């Protein structure tokens, strides 16, 4: 088929005429951004000697090659360890997880690890790492960051989130109410205090029914 | 440049060009000063071998 | 180790800062009888902090520190003239070249690239505005 | 001190310049390790094979020298755009960004020169010395909530005041900073006190 | 020892039992002329740096 | 027969690091693009549209997955637009009034004030209303009674 | 063996200068020196 540059929406500049959104929707969305790549690396004897009688005779002469080769994979799977450590590790201030208790109608069981398990894994998360089916010399070195502690950061990025709000970048770890930092973060884009607070149990409805549809979503097993 | 590169149109900025310059039109042979000859008359005449 | 079995040096129950890794969640350090050491991850200076109802925090005073961050911008250039890498000090110095020598201008193009992209790294760092000022007194 | 970042570049440009010199000294699995050698004992139809292997060799050789330069200089471009992105609204303006410039508030940051490198002085806001307060969403008087023009409405035992979240200066609820949207009913968690007018 | 390049003076001593020199491999930079034993070295015909 | 077959081993091996490496640095690349996505979506509010989410970001929910990250974007999408009639400014005693926020916005003959991305009307009153300059310079302007408190 | 470091176009004097001409602009101007005059 053709491309499809879009659905035709017919607007019109016409001065001396506005429109104002009377009605709002909050919709959660996924974005997917693959931060890590398996490490590699690859044993120079075991790859161009292999079980040859002259290893010496082989080492010295072309496994400099290797050398270098091994050690751009080297420098990769450091690269590959950083990545992970910038990206998870931004803040090393680590959290208990806060007592599951009045989040001002916003019902955080799926996204934040329960205490029932020792596990820090969540109810998403562990459908995440479910879902997604893993798989002479050449050897697959572990990531430093195992995922238990990948689990413990970003439970306590979560953790900081919806209660110090952003403070946790600044060193205090100010606690905030979740909907005071939910109406700060209204602020952000325009939008008076007054319409989240005057309208909670909607926005905490409309939130806990978007989690619902991207649980169900992210369970189809497609 | 234009050999180095071989074109005969090249654009303005910085080319390091290889070295086509200069070719030697002498030659020098320095051993050592011993003319002596070497016994290949005992070693291809040899009656007992 | 889960990477696996690590021998030389002694585990603590303790936690310190990593610097150099294993490869399972361990890092290795030099700490004090002094020798090497092996210690679990560093997560982190734990904070207890209390989410509560109707509840705020707001600093008394603040503070005002300089930190030092350090960002490589620029590497050191380099080039390869082709003659004197391939043919070197030898003769039939034209029969070597003809052949093979356009590799080597190939990757002196790269080469070259590679200078001219450390120079526009300083210069798009240095000098988004060009205009130079005066010190003032 | 920690500069030894900015030492990293020089050794790994001094390693590979040196494994790179000693690469052009291996024989590469020619007779010999030097062309002049092979270029003294051997006819063109048996030296030419000698000539290619060594060639084909240092070529090999140069070839993985300027991949990891290469390479390596992409990642020093991609340290140098962030720098770059660094000179772009912290030393030409203010980033609102937490942690991309400085642990905490930035303020500013002053640049210096290094050996090829940049060294940044974050200078940052930092807080300290917190203490525990009482809030509220709202203040209903004369039946209307009264939403926080700025700052945090906050209690300390009886009186009530607003004030910015960053630092604790308080002033009195007055209707100047008082922002009024409606009724105080359908807000939970509303208190009730005297707003009082100028 | 066959080759094009210039040749100048050096002053690095050689042993009793050695006659050549690289101090790289594959450059075959030292060398002693036989007729009047004089420490010499071997360089390429002219600088690269053009 | 060494040197052929090792040096096919060693070309196989440096096409396959070439691959790897160039393959890690285009993740870098992501994963740069995920940390400035952990810098200002979890980190505060990005004003940034389109970037950390299709609509107006309000945060983002770190979660954790192999060898990758999928974000929480909750964003706020409006709807349901109504057409109004609208005007640069206000013309009150000779004298133009800007709006100090929003946009002035009227239905039938009342004019309001209120924000762009929500219908809350307030009554046009001194303390939301800017004033400057006369009536004339301006293109445009409709004439009504500015309240005072 | 032919391997030559080419020196960089902008040298540790011009890069102090530069330095010195945005702390000049930072402290004394502000941020207009951006925009402006
Ligand atoms: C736009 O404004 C001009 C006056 O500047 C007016 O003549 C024109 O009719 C307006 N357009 C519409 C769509 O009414
Ligand atoms: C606004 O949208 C919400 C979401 O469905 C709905 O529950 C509510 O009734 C709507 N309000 C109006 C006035 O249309
Ligand atoms: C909401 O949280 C409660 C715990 O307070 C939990 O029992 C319930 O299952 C959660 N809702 C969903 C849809 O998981
Ligand atoms: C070597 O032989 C040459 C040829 O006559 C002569 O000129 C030179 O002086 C000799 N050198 C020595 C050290 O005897
Ligand atoms: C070996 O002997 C023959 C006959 O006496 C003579 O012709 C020949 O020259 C000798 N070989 C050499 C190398 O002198
Ligand atoms: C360290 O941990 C082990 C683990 O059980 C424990 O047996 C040991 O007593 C601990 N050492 C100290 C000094 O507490
Ligand atoms: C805040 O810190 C400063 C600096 O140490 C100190 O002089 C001042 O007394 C502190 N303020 C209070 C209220 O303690
Ligand atoms: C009061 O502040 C302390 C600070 O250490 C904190 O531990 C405690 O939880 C706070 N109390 C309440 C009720 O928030
Ligand atoms: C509130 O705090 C201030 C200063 O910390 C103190 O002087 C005052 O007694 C406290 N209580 C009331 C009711 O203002
Ligand atoms: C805070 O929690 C208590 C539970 O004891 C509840 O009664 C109160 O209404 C909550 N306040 C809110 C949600 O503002
Ligand atoms: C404040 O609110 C409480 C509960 O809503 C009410 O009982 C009380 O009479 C109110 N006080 C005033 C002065 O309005
Ligand atoms: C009124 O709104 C509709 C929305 O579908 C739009 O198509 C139409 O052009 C609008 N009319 C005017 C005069 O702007
Ligand atoms: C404007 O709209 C409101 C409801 O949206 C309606 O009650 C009113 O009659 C309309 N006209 C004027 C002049 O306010
Ligand atoms: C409003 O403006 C129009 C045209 O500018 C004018 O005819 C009319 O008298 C004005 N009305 C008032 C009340 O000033």
């Amino acid at each position: 088929y053709t491309m499809s540059l879009g659905a035709e929406n017919s607007v019109a500049y016409s001065n001396n005429s506005i429109a104002i959104p009377t009605n709002f929707t909050i919709s959660v969305t996924t974005e997917i951004l693959p931060v890590s790549m398996t490490k590699t690396s690859v044993d120079c004897t075991m790859y161009i000697c292999g079980d040859s009688t002259e290893c010496s005779n082989l080492l010295l002469q072309y496994g400099s090659f290797c050398t270098q080769l091994n050690r751009a994979l080297t420098g990769i799977a450091v690269e590959q360890d950083k990545n992970t450590q910038e990206v998870f590790a931004q803040v090393k201030q680590i959290y208990k997880t806060p007592p599951i208790k009045d989040f001002g109608g916003f019902n955080f069981s799926q996204i934040l690890p329960d205490p029932s398990k020792p596990s820090k894994r969540s109810f998403i998360e562990d459908l995440l790492f479910n879902k997604v089916t893993l798989a002479n010399g050449l050897t697959v070195l572990p990531p430093l960051l195992t995922d238990e502690m990948i689990a413990q950061y970003t439970s306590a990025l979560l953790a900081g989130t919806i209660t110090s709000g952003w403070t946790f970048g600044a060193g205090a770890a100010l606690q905030i109410p979740f909907a005071m930092q939910m109406a700060y973060r209204f602020n952000g884009i325009g939008v008076t205090q007054n319409v989240l607070y005057e309208n909670q149990k909607l926005i905490a409805n409309q939130f806990n029914s978007a989690i619902g549809k991207i649980q169900d979503s992210l369970s189809s097993t497609a | 440049t234009k050999c180095t590169l071989k074109s005969f149109t090249v654009e303005k900025g910085i080319y390091q060009t290889s070295n086509f310059r200069v070719q030697p039109t002498e030659s020098i042979v320095r051993f050592p000063n011993i003319t002596n000859l070497c016994p290949f008359g005992e070693v291809f005449n040899a009656t007992r071998f | 180790t889960r990477a696996g079995c690590l021998i030389g040096a002694e585990h603590v129950n303790n936690s310190y800062e990593c610097d150099i890794p294993i490869g399972a969640g361990i890092c290795a350090s030099y700490q004090t009888s002094q020798s090497i050491i092996a210690y679990t991850m560093s997560l982190g200076a734990e904070n207890s902090v209390a989410y509560s109802n109707n509840s705020i925090a707001i600093p008394t005073n603040f503070t005002i520190s300089v930190t030092t961050e350090i960002l490589p911008v620029s590497m050191t250039k380099t080039s390869v003239d082709c003659t004197m890498y391939i043919c070197g000090d030898s003769t039939e110095c034209s029969n070597l070249l003809l052949q093979y020598g356009s590799f080597c201008t190939q990757l002196n193009r790269a080469l070259t690239g590679i200078a001219v992209e450390q120079d526009k790294n300083t210069q798009e760092v240095f000098a988004q505005v060009k205009q130079i000022y005066k010190t003032p007194p | 001190s920690a500069l030894g970042k900015l030492q990293d570049v020089v050794n790994q440009n001094a390693q590979a310049l040196n494994t790179l010199v000693k690469q052009l000294s291996s024989n590469f699995g020619a007779i010999s390790s030097v062309l002049n050698d092979i270029l003294s004992r051997l006819d063109p139809p048996e030296a030419e094979v000698q000539i290619d292997r060594l060639i084909t060799g240092r070529l090999q050789s140069l070839q993985t020298y300027v991949t990891q330069q290469l390479i390596r200089a992409a990642e020093i471009r991609a340290s140098a755009n962030l720098a770059a992105t660094k000179m772009s609204e912290c030393v030409l303006g203010q980033s609102k960004r937490v942690d991309f410039c400085g642990k905490g508030y930035h303020l500013m940051s002053f640049p210096q020169s290094a050996p090829h490198g940049v060294v940044f002085l974050h200078v940052t806001y930092v807080p300290a010395q917190e203490k525990n307060f009482t809030t509220a969403p709202a203040i209903c008087h004369d039946g209307k909530a009264h939403f926080p023009r700025e700052g945090v409405f906050v209690s300390n035992g009886t009186h009530w005041f607003v004030t910015q979240r960053n630092f604790y200066e308080p002033q009195i609820i007055t209707t100047d900073n008082t922002f009024v949207s409606g009724n105080c009913d359908v807000v939970i968690g509303i208190v009730n006190n005297t707003v009082y007018d100028p | 020892l066959t080759g094009t390049g210039v040749l100048t003076e050096s002053n690095k001593k050689f042993l009793p039992f050695q006659q050549f020199g690289r101090d790289i491999a594959d450059t075959t930079d030292a060398v002693r002329d036989p007729q009047t034993l004089e420490i010499l070295d071997i360089t390429p015909c002219s600088f690269g740096g053009v």
